[PDB]
């Protein structure tokens, strides 16, 4: 539906 | 060329002016430039792609977009009816999973491929990313995008759905990057778009009809929707040679409709994406 997901940055 | 009835993203694309139908542009279409979707995955097999859409890498068991969210993304940069340019090359990069999350490390892996992967597609009019997807602030995805563009890449970020300043989200606060906010129909600021100071452009956004899995279309929301809608223009535009993928993203903010949105908080840039096409 809209944009996705995040955390961690390698 | 003119695509009548089309969806009112494309048609407010080709216009100085909302509520228009037909979606006007360019024969070329964006023929030989290339466009990576770092997405969910992308459904090649959908009609609607004539051909033109390949799955080179993914991050997980299967290369399938599970989700529809990426199909949904690359329809609006190329399908054949949904797209805004639809002779493009799709690649799809699927970095997040079938619910649509993905580990910031593996997105970051993403970019770093695309970077990479460039070097060995036909490509001659230029390579375009489209990144529909965000989180908190992080300086390592940041990085990523930024090394993604200084690579030679037209990268066009989502700015976010959070209705506050796009700073605080990654990569959208990558300054060297296409960061994209959303608008709807009527010209307003999608209700969800960040904003602020890092925002280069704004693009369709609400009530966006595109393709999606099993062969089939549907409308959604999003900065999500709004990006490909840029990357697809920067696409069009490398193609007829008006700009290049280091320039591209100003080239776009240079001939954008001016002052035509409401609910633009100060500070925030008021362009909307126009493709200043003249028959």
């Amino acid at each position: 539906k809209g944009e996705a997901d995040a955390l961690s940055l390698d | 060329a003119a695509q009548t009835n089309a969806p009112w993203g494309l048609a407010r694309i080709s216009s100085t002016s909302p509520g228009t139908s037909t979606y006007y542009y360019d024969e070329s279409a964006g023929q030989g430039s290339c466009v990576y979707v770092i997405d969910t995955g992308i459904e090649a097999s959908h009609p609607e792609f004539e051909g033109r859409a390949q799955m080179v890498k993914t991050y997980y068991y299967s290369s399938r977009d599970g989700n529809g969210h990426g199909t949904h993304c690359a329809g609006t940069v190329g399908s054949r009816t949904y797209g805004v340019a639809k002779k493009t090359q799709l690649f799809g990069v699927k970095v997040l999973d079938d619910n649509g999350s993905g580990q910031y490390s593996t997105i970051i892996a993403g970019m770093d491929f695309v970077a990479s992967d460039k070097n060995n597609r036909n490509c001659p009019k230029g390579v375009v990313a489209s990144l529909s997807l965000g989180g908190g602030y992080s300086s390592s995805v940041n990085s990523a995008a930024a090394r993604l563009q200084s690579s030679g890449v037209m990268v066009a970020v989502a700015a976010g759905n959070n209705n506050a300043d796009a700073r605080n989200y990654s990569p959208a606060s990558e300054p060297s990057v296409c960061t994209v906010g959303a608008s709807d129909r009527y010209d307003r600021r999608s209700s969800f778009s960040n904003y602020g100071s890092v925002l280069d452009i704004f693009g369709p956004g609400t009530s966006i009809l595109s393709t999606w899995i099993g062969g089939s279309t549907r409308s959604i929301s999003g900065t999500s929707m709004a990006t490909p809608h840029v990357a697809g223009l920067a696409a069009y535009l490398m193609t007829l040679g008006k700009t290049t993928a280091a320039s591209a993203c100003r080239y776009i903010a240079d001939t954008a409709n001016k002052g035509d949105l409401s609910n633009i908080p100060f500070g925030t840039v008021n362009l909307l994406a126009y493709n200043n096409y003249q028959a």
